[PDB]
Formats: structure tokens, C-alpha cells, sequence
């Protein structure tokens, strides 16, 4: 449900933000 | 419900950060 | 309650981040 | 409670991002 | 538990964003 | 569980933002 | 949402237990 | 996920308790 | 919101069951 | 996770209350 | 908070049901 | 925290109700 969607989105955000921080 | 709204907002946040990371 | 406040804040955060991305 | 603390931090995060975007 | 860890991480996130916004 | 996954992602997100703020 | 459904069910449960306790 | 299962179980519990209260 | 309503109903449920137990 | 444990316990509770009601 | 109140109420409910089950 | 406490109390409630159903 919604909690699983929230977890999936936060994993994606974590990857995107790590890439931004390394740039 | 609130959890549905939270998931939707995090989907939008993930897309915005993905666009930033890709650029 | 707190969950609705969390939802409202995340909606605001999403708009701000879209502005930054734009 | 944890949810109250989470709501408080997200209000702060939203405000900071508003300042950044503006 | 997990909710308290989420709150702690969000407090740190708010502090970092305050530095960026400041 | 999703809450455990969410906490893990937020720890990563927090570190990335620390690097950005301190960088 | 699920939390709305849970709240509704608990209102019914509370009413049923009120009737039981008074009986 | 789990929250929907919780709601489904509480609907069942509410039905059984209404039956008990009605005799 | 819903969480506060849930807490309220469970408080009422606890009072009724304590009455029954007594 | 806790939510999974809560859901499992409520399935047992529903089963027991069905038996009681019958 | 709501979750703390919910936990407290369920502790009371468990205590009452233990008394009921014990004869 | 509170969620784990809620889970523990509901486990006790489930055992008490099984006892009541058996008794």
C-alpha cells in the first residue's frame, strides 16, 4: 500500500540526492 | 487519506530530484 | 493531526523543489 | 510523540526550501 | 524504534537545510 | 517492513545533505 | 484510506462493547 | 499492505462483536 | 485526524472492558 | 516490522471472536 | 501523541482481558 | 517505541481471547 510506495520513493530520493551531493 | 497524499508528494519530490541529478 | 500536517508540509516541499528544478 | 517531532522537522524543512527557492 | 529513528534523521536533515538556506 | 526501509533511506538522505551543506 | 476505515470499525466496536458492558 | 489487512480484520471483529452484543 | 479518533475509541473500549472485567 | 505483527495478531483475534460469537 | 495513547489503551485492554480469562 | 508496545499488547489480547474462546 501507501507505506510501500513511500519507501520506494525514498529509496529513489536517496540515490538521486547522493548523486547530487557527489557532483 | 494523509498517507496517500504523502506518497503522492514523495513521488513528485523524487521526480524533481531525479531531473536535477540527471541534468 | 500530525499526519495531515506532515502531508501539508510535504506538499509545500514538493512545490519548492519543483521551483528549484525549474 | 514521534509523529509530532516529524511534523515539526518537516515544517522547518519546508521553510528552509522556501527560502532557498526564493 | 523506526519512527524515532525517522524523527532523528529528519531533525538532522532540517539542520543541514537550515545551513544551506542560511 | 516499510518503516525500517524508510528509516534506512532517511539516514542516507541525511548524510547526503550534510555533505552538501558542509561542502 | 485504511486509517479512516480503522477508525470507523473502532467506533462500532466501542458501541458494541458499551452495550455489552451495560447488559 | 499491513494497514489494509488491519482494516479488514477490524471490520470482521466489529461484525462478530455486534453479533455477540445482539445475542 | 483519524489517529486521534482511533485513540479516542480505544480509550472508550478500555473503559467498557474494565467495567466488564469488574 | 511491527505493523506485520499487529496484522497477524488481529487475524488471530478475529478468528477467536468468530468462535466466541458462534 | 496519539500512538502513545493508543499503546496505553491497549495495555489497559490486555490487562482487563487477562482478568476476564482468569475465570 | 509505541508501535512495538502496541504489537506486544495485541499479542497478549489474542492469547486471552483464545483462552476465553476455549474456556
Amino acid at each position: 500500500g501507501s507505506l510501500e510506495e513511500i519507501a520506494k520513493s525514498l529509496e529513489e530520493i536517496a540515490w538521486s540526492l547522493e548523486e547530487i551531493a557527489q557532483g | 487519506g494523509s498517507l496517500k497524499k504523502i506518497a503522492k508528494s514523495l513521488k513528485k519530490i523524487a521526480y524533481s530530484l531525479k531531473k536535477i541529478a540527471q541534468g
